[PDB]
């Protein structure tokens, strides 16, 4: 105590690491979070791991739906 | 009630809809409902028989969006006055 | 806007696409919905794809009538 | 509640459930509930693998074309999005 | 009908087959059950079946009293 | 509201609860809510201090009791009644 | 008894062991947590992350093992 | 003795077990057979198992009439 | 080649041709060699997916009871082995 | 009848639809074969097939002339 | 011609077949052929409708025998007068 | 006797062999067998001093070839031989 | 040269190591063996390997076919 | 040219890689062979086993890659 959402909350306009499911995790800055744990990143980076590797996609605006956030590192 | 009122600023505005199975689907964002169910129009597969699409929510990953589609400002304002209304 | 579920409705009668979960999509009449989006088609063509040890292999099954259940479709989409 | 009400008229028809397992099942709709759990009487699977079925596993339930009153059934659809 | 819990109270302290999610089955008599289906038996026989290399084993595991939560619930039968 | 009375009684004693993953889990009863989440304490996650463990309920597939902790005449009265509220 | 939750806050600032939806298993010291089952986790280590705080959604968290 | 082919000779007419490759087992009336064990049945009842990501389902097929190719034949039994 | 003689006679029946990959395909035999590979003519597959069929694919080939003299055939291979 | 080898060679010089074992097939100018089904083809488009997450990709790999070995040939389509 | 006589001599005691897919066989040897494809008597499934088993030979990963059952000093002289023959 | 005839006249000529589990392998063919076995030489396993390489035959799927290494007038008048041989 | 199989009736009644098709490998006394590569063991000890492990089995004389035979080692 | 078989004749002491049906490969000196393409290597190593002599039986090899 208090909230885990308050938690979140000192991290807006901030980098935060996000790992999700499965072998892909981005990092980006945090525009917006709800209870379901959406979020909105800025100035994103996603990677994906294979083994069968260090695939990169860049983007400026994403919405990440809760349904596939697991792990909310912060740096 | 967030990212429901947030999606309804982006309507008319294309978007990019990552599916959790990989799929990527580019289109004109017409309609929006609670559980971020989407509705498409002029939808195209890029890159390599449209004409709408009805995207049901739990199937979406991620939607791209245009910075200058968003107020970032007033984004996070909104997620600052969502968290502290408990 | 409104409700995607409306823009739903404007396909009554009307011939559609669904896919469903995994390599399952099929076409047919829409007959009916509700907001869990729960499906009835008519004169309907289902077309799945499978593998058996690196062996795709197509197959197409055509009922006349079929309830989904909601909970397995992820696409509805409307032709030209 | 459009297709729980759709359901209790097909009661005593054959109907054909595929389950998301893609195992068959055909038998006589006895009863149906709020969340479409069904229970048939009769058997028996195609071609090898009495019942109640919990609803979150049906895929499909197939049914015969003049079973339904397919203009009855879209108007009933009408009237449910209307209720809004 | 009527209510398919009214189809199922008719096998209270009676013998029940209930196919869980799996190629696992267990029967045993019936004690108690909810609306989530959420069934309680005594003296129940589980029975998981497993192939590997061209192999229909079965597998026998028993107990007193044993709870089952609704999720795994996929099909209920009752002998006649 | 049958199940979560039931589990409510049965507090205090030692039981194995199989998850959908076949762990075994065996310890003793302390807390259970509405969604029968489990609390359990002086547990052998079998096989291999720990203490205490806590689960949520979607994870459990069974949970094996004795005979004895259950009135089996009363249980089933009690689901009866619960039917019968229609 | 009574509600689990409440004796997670009879938990508060210990060393916990969470276990995850997959082969990720976390342990950290429990700072915060709510009724939809996020917890916080103060100076956390996977079995190598040596995460400094770390949010974890609700929906994920299949067991929580505590030392007593 | 001899040949393990003249012993096989002794069940034409009779009812007879095979497995072939994986879990697929067939019992017909031998009609026919070769030194490549190519055989032909009647009258016979196919049973396979397969599974669907832990999914064991049992299928039954009978045809009338079949040949089977002898590079698919493992084991030929003979039932009392 | 007993079994080359016995196909040479269902030559312009429809036979069913199942595929060790599960692949159906029936169709009129129309040829078939010492391998046993076989050409059919027409088609098609059930339900969705002319050919040369080489024989080391095929597990069955379905046949029709009054296709086959059940008698002749197994005094067809009751010859085959007593030349030995 | 007559040899199915006789049925192959009223297509040499002519184009030729080969499907080899697993999700791949390739079509062509049938150019030579033998008794082992090792077929030579000409302006040969190969196509391979692929699912993944609920996908029919294709992906073409074209040549001027090619040598394919029987072992894998298990189907040759002539169209008409 | 060696393993094909070898097998000959071995024709009405009783043997443990391996298959590839693992499974046991144990039976009476009773008629074996140059591919050793085997055929036994009396079998038994060790451990938890016989009657007789043609097994093709390709199938076989092991046989398993009695030490009695073989004498080990013609075996290997009749490999090394095997080997000589070219 | 056709193939092994044919890969004969191809001798000196660079080739490409697809393998039947995707592998590349470009070099300069030296040697056939009547089983159709092949030995490369300067080759480059594509992709990761070689110098040579041994296949059988059994391994090959496709042998790659360029248009003016093959009379394609004299190739087909060369099955034609061979299949009129009964 | 000469003859590999010349090379194998010098471990007649000797102790030789066999790894097979897949995971299992056994280790026995030669003695016999054929063209096909069909080989008979005295006293042999065969392993599996698995990690999901150390699965040992006796017996006094096994023959081995030939088609599951890929590898025999020489101590 | 010509016979492939002849060709590893001329090959015979020289240290040779070999690839195996599945995963495993290994690299040892070309002692002797035989028609049925049974090889035998010495002072041989997987890529560990460190092998004196190796049998390796015919229908098992795919791959014989030789240094020149």
């Amino acid at each position: 105590m208090e909230t885990p959402l308050d938690l979140l909350k000192l991290n807006l306009d901030e980098r935060v690491y996000i790992k999700l499911r499965g072998a892909r995790t981005l990092v980006g800055t945090l525009q917006a979070f709800d209870s379901h744990c959406n979020i909105v990143l800025s100035d994103a980076v996603e990677t994906i791991y294979q083994l069968n590797s260090e695939s990169e996609r860049r983007c400026e605006m994403v919405f990440i739906r809760g349904d596939t956030v697991t792990l909310i590192s912060t740096p | 009630m967030l990212f429901f009122s947030f999606f309804k600023t982006l309507v008319d505005q294309e978007v990019v809809v990552e599916l959790k199975n990989d799929i990527e689907i580019k289109g004109t964002l017409q309609s929006v409902d609670q559980f971020l169910n989407l509705k498409l129009d002029n939808i195209s597969c890029t890159d390599e028989s449209v004409r709408n699409i009805f995207i049901r929510g739990s199937t979406v990953r991620y939607v791209y969006l245009n910075k200058n589609m968003v107020d970032t400002n007033l984004l996070q304002d909104a997620t600052r006055r969502e968290v502290m209304t408990e």
